RNA sequence: AGCUAGUUGGUGGGGUAAUGGCCCACCAAGGCGACGACGGGUAGCCGGUCUGAGAGGAUGGCCGGCCACAGGGGCACUGAGACACGGGCCCCACUCCUACGGGAGGCAGCAGUUAGGAAUCUUCCGCAAUGGGCGCAAGCCUGACGGAGCGACGCCGCUUGGAGGAAGAAGCCCUUCGGGGUGUAAACUCCUGAACCCGGGACGAAACCCCCGACGAGGGGACUGACGGUACCGGGGUAAUAGCGCCGGCCAACUCCGUGCCAGCAGCCGCGGUAAUACGGAGGGCGCGAGCGUUACCCGGAUUCACUGGGCGUAAAGGGCGUGUAGGCGGCCUGGGGCGUCCCAUGUGAAAGACCACGGCUCAACCGUGGGGGAGCGUGGGAUACGCUCAGGCUAGACG
RNA sequence: AUGCGCGCUAGGUCUCUGGGUCUCCUGGGGGCCGAAGCUAACGCGUUAAGCGCGCCGCCUGGGGAGUACGGCCGCAAGGC
């Protein structure tokens, strides 16, 4: 435009807003399980992933995507989401991450377990 | 701490042979001449023509290697060099050799870099009175370094003389091979050096 | 409205370089004058004179070339390669001494109309006065 | 009221001290009228106490009422000493 | 570790739905949503409604299932 | 230095009172582009000699009521009612544009 | 999208240290507004901080200034100064005691408990230093402060050895069964001596005090340490924590089995439906390193809100056109003014930080000293090329 | 599927409409093909989408959706 035009007018800024309402932009948010249920992928991609319903402190209801190989987790234990993104799960924004509270980390990891809640194997 | 470990590895890996034994990478056993590949499985796999962001990556690792500083301490150390004026290269180059550690190794007070940090920290060492054990030490210009009296004794230190009553110094320092002692005569200069780094790739990988 | 003149009249020196049209001509403003005389010092035309065209002054615009090429595009070398007004009306430009800029690192120039007269980058610098940036040229 | 005094900014266990005139009422640290002089306690420098005489010969003509360590300094930094 | 929990228990097709999801009424007992198999739809075998197909299924949830095997 | 503004009187409907328009030039904070801005201002005459349309340069001052802040330092030209009448245009305009 | 009835101005009066619609009585009928009023949301603001090539953009943690508030609300009083955090009165809410009439509370002070919460510390020592208040002074207070304690919470520093030492031990993995890797890594030999103990061990603290000197200047003296028996120095003195992420492309680094669109991974592209360089392990490798990753939030990259630096025939995008107000913008010449604009001088731009130098803590962090700069804003002088403005004129625009 | 205004920047060709010293000039429109240049190409190209400048109107992923909610207009439809 010209420049006396944006003077009037003004550059309206973009207020980039989040992919995540975890609220507060509080990075980390434990909650508490509604209904833990195995979910259909999306068009590309097929299995059957792990994903809890959890109502939060915050107040809402999510999902959330647990990872691993198979969680120790139920209908009623507390848990710990860390957020991101699943593509192939539709409006799942949340991972639950293993370690912290009723989220128990997976058994036999060996390599990457400190993104899923495993400590060290023992040496002798 | 260092990088502490398998070192002759790391001059396989960067394929150029680095001296970090001293004696022995003076050898048919740095194993670059016996062995002249990089570690591992895939080693002894034919090459891949790399990146120009890994080959800067490379450059910048085997760098460091020679000086065997922690890699938070080298990009300190280059950040200094751009905030100063001049060559960000060949400056950052001489703040980098103005460390003590290296400086104790190429005046010959010692075979090896590791082992010449390792006697400046054992206080074995002092620049001009005080008993200094921290290799980090940007030593400035014209300054006085020599072994402390306490520690004159050592055979090692000893050795370490002979070997260098037998070949010069860099010509930004000179040393009193007798009585132990030595100069930090002018700030080092990049090509005073032969260094198996160039500066420019190193300054790119940086830059982003 | 013939909105601007100084624009114009680069507008149509710009015009000139493109078609290597030796020849071209403007009407006359002090201004104007004193745009051409700095770009004819510095040695962007070959040279200006006002003719009278029609019943009006007018002004010549002698257009400087480069050597006609060899090769393809035997067109030749510009002298003029790009000249744009900088403080249109509207965005009216005011630099001081250390806010002149050094156009192109030194090789073409930027033209200042100042209190001081209307003149060069260096000149600007020398003299230490600053003014409006009507235009850069190289 | 209006003091020459002292002003802390170095760090733990290293105390460094600024010769300065305030009001009593603000923080030792604070927005101060005039910084005059600085003084060091491990007397760590050749020049570890220095201060500007004139402008605390002002400071003192108008009123500024120094505390006593800063009234010391001063003394040692030959403010009071009239010949 | 492969969890090896998975319940390899028989369905009667009752219903289609779309991205090959079927009502499959089981020999077990309920009717569950289950998906096809992956090989199943590479080998392009349709399953039809009113067939015994294998529905694999979750201990998590057996309200999903998985056919694995062709009718 | 007390404040010394030059602008226009553009209302006398008050005793003793003169609305004054400044139109104060500056450059934009970004864009560069210099803005034509206006501050009405009121200021106090112990006269109203000063009326409609009369150019005035206008001192600060110690006020003398809630938003009159000024008083009538002295003319600079009078009759000008041209540049007052655009002022009235446009608050004649704002009438316009409600519902 | 209109707002405003003490609301806007005036006379008098009250009030105040002082002006004032601060308030009152009365007259006038304004005042503000699209150059964004009023309403709703958001938010302490700044010096700064982070980022960024810069312009900007975000942010305002601690440290400095100012503001505002001390459960919510309201009011005064005393006073130099409060509308008064550990003062008062009143109401409301809440907690506590009650011989039921009523009283007492306020940690958004340190510290801690509890709650909320992903998350955040010792119910620490000490008046020695600095400052504060009182006092002739001694001194007395001082959770300001000085410190220690806790937390890799952040930054910086160091240790987990160094030297030698096979055409190359085993262990483990691959194999084309020749061999290769792990890897000079080890073991082992030599030396050091982090840790740890013994010996000493503070700067910080010389004032205030006494006396000579006039209780001044000046001189002599003496008391006075939380940190801490720490820092440190001397002697002795042991080889003495390594971890995490990744390894298809971006992007540094590859192989084997297990698995077979399943379990799973993912930041995107996407990988997996039988030798997966992408899933699980193993080795091998790479990155860092007492850290390393993940997630959030912010900037960047994003010239993806574009001033520097975009666009609009078809991609998102030209309003359906006209007339027209505000606004924006304005041909040529000649002069005056000098608002914009430019310059110089000077004032201001506090300190801390940022920047450069040097100095100190064994370096560096950190801190000190010196210096400069710094946009903006005022004031005095000028400049007049341009824009503006006032005057005179001209006919290329425009109109007739 | 091209905002309006003005200025400049090779032509040729047909076309309508005016004046001329009327086989060809000079204006004002409508087309086509093309210099330079521009553009993502298609194309555009003195009737520019080129070089500029003035001003305004919009655009900032698609779908959601020209929807909702509010506001205004309208007898409603519906529009903005
Ligand atoms: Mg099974
Ligand atoms: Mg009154
Ligand atoms: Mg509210
Ligand atoms: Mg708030
Ligand atoms: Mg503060
Ligand atoms: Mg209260
Ligand atoms: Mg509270
Ligand atoms: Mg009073
Ligand atoms: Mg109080
Ligand atoms: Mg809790
Ligand atoms: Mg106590
Ligand atoms: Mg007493
Ligand atoms: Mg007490
Ligand atoms: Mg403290
Ligand atoms: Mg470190
Ligand atoms: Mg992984
Ligand atoms: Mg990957
Ligand atoms: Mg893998
Ligand atoms: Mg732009
Ligand atoms: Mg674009
Ligand atoms: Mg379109
Ligand atoms: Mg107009
Ligand atoms: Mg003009
Ligand atoms: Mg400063
Ligand atoms: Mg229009
Ligand atoms: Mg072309
Ligand atoms: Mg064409
Ligand atoms: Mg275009
Ligand atoms: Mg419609
Ligand atoms: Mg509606």
């Amino acid at each position: 435009p010209t420049i006396n035009q944006l003077v009037r007018k003004g550059r309206e800024k973009v207020r980039k807003k989040s992919k995540v309402p975890a609220l507060k932009g509080a990075p980390f948010r434990r909650g508490v399980c509604t209904v833990v249920r195995t979910v259909t992928p999306k068009k590309p991609n097929s299995a059957l992933r792990k994903v809890a319903k959890v109502r939060l402190t915050s107040g809402y209801e999510v999902t959330a995507y647990i990872p691993g190989e198979g969680h120790n987790l139920q209908e009623h234990s507390v848990v710990l989401i860390r957020g991101g993104r699943v593509k192939d799960l539709p409006g799942v924004r949340y991972h639950i991450v293993r370690g912290v509270y009723d989220a128990a980390g997976v058994k036999d990891r060996k390599k990457s377990r400190s993104k899923y809640g495993t400590k060290k194997p023992k040496e002798a | 701490g260092r990088y502490i470990g398998p070192v002759c590895r790391l001059c396989r890996r960067e394929g150029v042979k680095l001296y970090l034994k001293g004696e022995r990478c003076y050898s048919p056993k740095c194993a670059m001449e016996r062995r002249p590949y990089p570690p591992g499985q895939h080693g002894q796999k034919r090459a891949r023509r790399p990146s120009d962001y890994a080959v800067r990556l490379r450059e910048k690792q085997k760098l460091r290697r020679i000086y065997g500083i922690s890699e938070r301490q080298f990009r300190n150390l280059f950040e200094e060099a751009s905030k100063k004026k001049g060559v960000t290269g060949s400056v950052f180059l001489g703040l980098l050799e103005s460390r003590l550690d290296n400086v104790v190794y190429r005046l010959g007070f010692a075979v090896s870099r590791r082992q010449a940090r390792q006697l400046v920290r054992h206080g074995h060492i002092t620049v001009n009175g005080r008993r200094v054990d921290l290799p980090s030490y940007r030593v400035r210009p014209g300054d006085e370094i020599a072994v402390a009296e306490k520690s004159r004794n050592l055979e090692l230190i000893r050795q370490n003389l002979e070997a260098m009553k037998g070949r010069k110094v860099g010509p930004w320092l000179s040393l009193d091979v007798e009585g132990m002692k030595g100069k930090f005569l002018r700030l080092p200069d990049r090509e005073d050096l032969a260094l198996p780094v160039n500066e420019q790739l190193v300054i790119e990988f940086y830059s982003r | 409205m013939l909105t601007d003149p100084i624009a114009d009249m680069l507008t149509r020196i710009r015009n000139a370089t493109r078609v290597y049209k030796e020849s071209t001509d403007v009407p006359a403003s002090r201004f104007k004058e004193e745009i051409l005389r700095i770009l004819a010092r510095e040695g962007f035309i070959k040279g200006y004179e006002r003719v009278d065209v029609d019943g009006k002054p007018y002004l010549r615009v002698y257009l400087k070339y480069g050597p006609r090429r060899q090769g393809p595009d035997p067109r030749p070398e510009q002298v003029i390669h790009h000249i744009r007004r900088i403080s249109k009306p509207g965005r009216r430009v005011y630099v001081g001494v250390k806010e002149i800029p050094r156009v192109r690192r030194g090789l073409g120039i930027a033209i200042l109309s100042t209190s001081k007269g209307v003149l060069t980058d260096r000149e600007a610098r020398k003299l230490g006065v600053g003014g409006e940036l009507i235009c850069e040229v190289w | 009221m209006v003091k020459i005094r002292l002003a802390r900014f170095g760090s733990k266990h290293n105390p460094h001290y600024r010769i300065v005139v305030t009001d009593a009422r603000r923080k030792r640290d604070g927005k101060y009228i005039e910084k005059i002089g600085y003084y060091d306690p491990r007397k760590t420098t050749p020049d570890w106490l220095k201060v500007d005489v004139e402008r605390a010969r002002y400071w003192l003509s108008v009123g500024a009422q120094p505390t006593d360590t800063a009234r010391r300094l001063l003394r040692q930094a030959g403010v009071f000493r009239q010949e | 570790a492969k969890e090896k929990d998975t319940i390899r228990t028989e369905g009667v097709v009752t219903e289609a739905l779309p991205n090959a999801t079927f009502r499959v009424k089981l020999d077990s007992g309920p009717e569950i949503l289950a998906y096809i198999s992956g090989k199943m739809r590479m080998h392009y075998i349709r399953i039809l409604p009113g067939d015994r197909v294998v529905v694999e299924i979750t201990p998590y949830d057996p309200t999903r299932g998985r056919i694995v095997y062709r009718k | 230095p007390k404040k010394v503004l030059t602008g226009v009187v553009v209302s006398d409907k008050m005793q003793k009172t003169v609305t004054v328009l400044v139109e104060r030039q500056f450059p934009h904070p970004l864009y560069g582009k210099v803005i034509k801005r206006s501050k009405k201002y009121l200021a106090h005459d112990p006269e109203e000699k000063y009326k409609l349309g009369d150019v005035v340069e206008i001192i600060e001052s110690r006020p003398i009521s809630k938003r009159k802040r000024f008083r009538v330092l002295r003319l600079v030209e009078s009759g000008r009612m041209d540049l007052v009448e655009k002022y009235l245009i446009r608050r004649q305009n704002y009438e316009s544009l409600s519902k």
